[PDB]
RNA sequence: UCAGGGUUCGAUUCCGGAGAGGGAGCCUGAGAAACGGCUACCACAUCCAAGGAAGGCAGCAGGCGCGCAAAUUACCCACUCCCGACCCGGGGAGGUAGUGACGAAAAAUAACAAUACAGGACUCUUUCGAGGCCCUGUAAUUGGAAUGAGUCCACUUUAAAUCCUUUAACGAGGAUCCAUUGGAGGGCAAGUCUGGUCGCAGCAGCCGCGGUAAUUCCAGCUCCAAUAGCGUAUAUUAAAGUU
């Protein structure tokens, strides 16, 4: 409640601000840049990698179902992902130890709906998209 | 015919022996008028030999019948041969441009900076 | 249940397929605008005030 | 790399912020029908010239009477609107210009008043002859709809010379019609 | 981007600074601690007759590597300006064309009659019925007139060309010269249609849909929104009087 009016407060008015903003998190996270380290992405919107494994997971309650996803390594890291494949039977195009080009959820960074610790999906496959592919104007070159 | 001919915004040029202005051309219901047409038109307004006169820049604005350019007019042709820019005088038959590209110049020269004395040889035929 | 539990793409290759049944081109640009000006503005039948939508199907 | 060429342009509309407003949807759908317009963009357009007009005059009436200012640019913003036929000779103050309206500037494009001056059927016929070569405003063939008409220019607008209507050679239809039929004959 | 006060950004065509693989030293000159100058060490690396010799694209094109991520080894000093002993020579500075849905301005994809049925005014008549004048569609299908998108001759354009503007000859009945991208439970415009699946396959920013009669999945039809454009990921401003 009580807030200093002096003419002469400048001072203590800027650098009590100053202070203060460290306690928004949204601030601290893009200023102290542990959160930019720790991002399996280096601050791009898309990423490469390399597909390792396809796997299921089971929904979170109070609804049922097995989410078909994939286990990727990416090409500039190193790192491990695991990623969601969006539409019915798309894992059927996937195949294994090829690229797929990856983006994110739509949640800067959290997880959505009813799959459990996945915050990725997948959008191309050996450079053809995924729509193409399912609305059949493109196929795999083999 | 119904092609006609006005002249605009008239200078003498004692400086550079000529007479300049620009050319306004009506021509309604026709394609864009040749330039050699325009030049005997001229020489009949300012009654001298169409063989002094220049002419250059017509365009034509949206939906016809109307175009300008611009023009010159010389004191005798040694005058024109003198002052006006070698390909104006190309338009007409009056000077002939070299028939060499500039890559063939560019190369030829840096081939004698590794020579010294009596170059030729990398000149007449190399 | 036939085969088993976890099979992909299992409903869209069950799906029985059915052909286009279109013909006739649609209008575009000005001509789209005019003709939806005059099927909600112009030529008009009165309702009882629960009033009726565009795809009203029953 | 420095070069000659300039880089100034600038976007001549805005968007509305509410997506589906019932209200909205309707009233706009209404201007294009009366107006014979293509889409909204070319309603967004004329809405975005009035707002900055106001914003203007809204400006001018926070200064003294007989600021120097105040005197030069609204004496111009008043003119400026009495030459397009906006704006009444008889009224001339920056207090009326707060009280215009979008249809106020829709009835001074060329083609509502290529329509309200005899030349044509409907607001829909009158577009597609001024965007055939048609149509004439003094000396020159135009071929735009939105153009603004003066009004000193109001007077001058008619049929081009070289048309089927106005004086000119018959279209491309007639010609072959005439041609075969005369061939019905044989030889032809 | 923004009521007023603000928040975020600025490698990038103008001006100032710094540097030519990394550090150091120096010649010439009015001017350099210069790299399209030189000497040496440190890191790379080319040729050799193994004695030796030569090197610096963060200039313009072009290549490899990197990565979500960026164009042609084209033409010319005609324009704008600069250098020299010069009215005359030179210039990948600069200009021109190619690629180009980064982005901005303009603007097509149907207009009008006749005919049958349809809406509503208005008049004669108690009512029925008829006359009626101005607007909608849409079908078996009618009718004549207008035009550029394309093809292609000539002039004009320019250093020489292309493009635009100008102009002869061909060029439209719709079953083509065929508009797309996302949606239809709520927030939020628009189906309590018809067939398939059966807590499966899948959808769903958020709340939620599916377990044999699904307004939400997969499809057909119909309808909605913006339109030569529309959807998705990620940074950021407003909304946030949630600094």
């Amino acid at each position: 409640m009580g807030k200093c009016r002096g003419l002469r407060t400048a001072r203590k008015l800027r650098s009590h601000r100053r202070d203060q903003k460290w306690h928004d998190k949204q601030y601290k996270k893009a200023h102290l840049g542990t959160a930019l380290k720790a991002n399996p992405f280096g601050g791009a919107s898309h990423a490469k990698g390399i597909v390792l494994e396809k796997v299921g997971v089971e929904a979170k309650q109070p609804n049922s179902a097995i989410r078909k996803c994939v286990r990727v390594q990416l090409i500039k890291n190193g790192k491990k992902i695991t990623a969601f494949v969006p539409n019915d039977g798309c894992l059927n195009f996937i195949e294994e130890n090829d690229e797929v080009l990856v983006a994110g959820f739509g949640r800067k960074g959290h997880a959505v709906g009813d799959i459990p610790g996945v915050r990725f999906k997948v959008v191309k496959v050996a450079n053809v998209s995924l729509l193409a592919l399912y609305k059949g104007k493109k196929e795999r070159p083999r | 015919d119904t092609v006609t001919i006005r002249t605009r915004k008239f200078m003498t040029n004692r400086l550079l022996q000529r007479k300049q202005m620009v050319i306004d051309v009506l021509h309604p219901g026709k394609a864009t008028v040749p330039k050699t047409e325009i030049q005997e038109k001229l020489a009949k307004m300012y009654k001298t030999t169409p063989d002094v006169i220049f002419v250059f820049g017509f365009r034509t604005h949206f939906g016809g019948g109307k175009t300008t350019g611009f023009g010159m007019i010389y004191d005798s042709l040694d005058y024109a041969k003198k002052n006006e820019p070698k390909h104006r005088l190309a338009r007409h038959g009056l000077y002939e441009k070299k028939k060499t590209s500039r890559k063939q110049r560019k190369e030829r020269k840096n081939r004698m900076k590794k020579v010294r004395g009596t170059a030729k040889a990398n000149v007449g035929a190399g | 249940v036939h085969g088993s539990l976890a099979r992909v793409g299992k409903v869209r290759g069950q799906t029985l397929k059915v052909a286009k049944q279109e013909k006739k081109k649609k209008r575009t640009g000005r001509a789209k605008r005019r003709m939806q000006y005059n099927r909600r503005f112009v030529n008009v039948v009165p309702t009882f005030g629960k009033k009726k939508g565009p795809n009203a199907n029953s | 790399m420095p070069v000659a060429r300039s880089w100034v342009c600038r976007k001549t509309y805005v968007t509305p912020r509410r997506p589906f407003e019932k209200s909205r949807l309707d009233q706009e759908l209404k201007l294009i029908g009366e107006y014979g317009l293509r889409n909204k963009r070319e309603v967004w357009r004329v809405k975005f010239t009035l707002a900055k007009i106001r914003k203007a005059a809204r400006e001018l009436l926070t200064l003294d009477e007989k600021d120097p200012r105040r005197l030069f640019e609204g004496n111009a913003l008043l003119r400026r609107l009495v030459r397009i036929g906006v704006l009444d000779e008889g009224k001339m103050k920056l207090d009326y210009i707060l009280g215009l309206k979008i249809e106020d500037f829709l009835e001074r494009r060329l083609q509502t008043q290529v329509f309200k001056l005899g030349l044509a059927k409907s607001i829909h016929h009158a577009r597609v002859l001024i965007r055939q070569r048609h149509i004439r405003v003094r000396k020159q063939v135009v071929n735009i709809p939105s153009f603004i008409v003066r009004l000193d220019s109001q007077k001058h607008i008619d049929f081009s010379l070289r048309s089927p209507y106005g004086g000119g050679r018959p279209g491309r239809v007639k010609r072959k019609n005439a041609k075969k039929g005369q061939g019905g004959a044989g030889a032809g």
